[PDB]
């Protein structure tokens, strides 16, 4: 799941699609953080 | 025993309670050290 | 000052390689920057450029 750069929309990505926010058309997409747990020693 | 990609815990040692992931030989979640330990020193 | 480059560099006279031909560059306009996505035109702000 990637999230649109200029508006918040999320979509799965299909291989070979020019990356485009389907909804708005700008072409910058950012991956998203799942809930997975990470341990950092302090 | 275990399998590739499992999340185990370092039971006894200087590095205790750390969670780590078993590359093949475990690797820690956020530090770059590849340690190798026997089964007795690893827990779910 | 772009106009000036164009005010100089004047009317060409396309060579009879029986026919004349003249060319007369006039006013020059520059348009804000834009990007065409599919049919639509959207604004390009510098950042989008840097990242695309
Ligand atoms: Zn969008």
């Amino acid at each position: 799941t990637y999230v649109c750069g200029d508006c918040g929309q999320e979509n799965t990505l299909k291989s070979g699609d020019v990356i485009q926010c389907r909804e708005c058309g700008y072409r910058i997409l950012y991956k998203k953080r799942t809930r997975r747990v990470v341990q950092y020693e302090a | 025993t275990y399998s590739i990609g499992q999340k185990l815990r370092i039971r006894v040692g200087p590095l205790k309670g750390y969670l780590c992931r078993v590359i093949a030989t475990v690797k820690l979640d956020s530090q770059h050290k590849i340690f190798t330990v026997k089964s007795e020193h690893l827990a779910e | 000052g772009l106009q000036n480059v164009f005010q100089s560099f004047g009317e060409m006279l396309v060579e009879p390689s029986w026919r004349y031909a003249t060319v007369k560059f006039g006013e020059v306009t520059v348009e804000k920057p834009t990007f065409f996505s599919d049919d639509k035109e959207l604004e390009f702000l510098p950042w989008h450029a840097r990242l695309q």
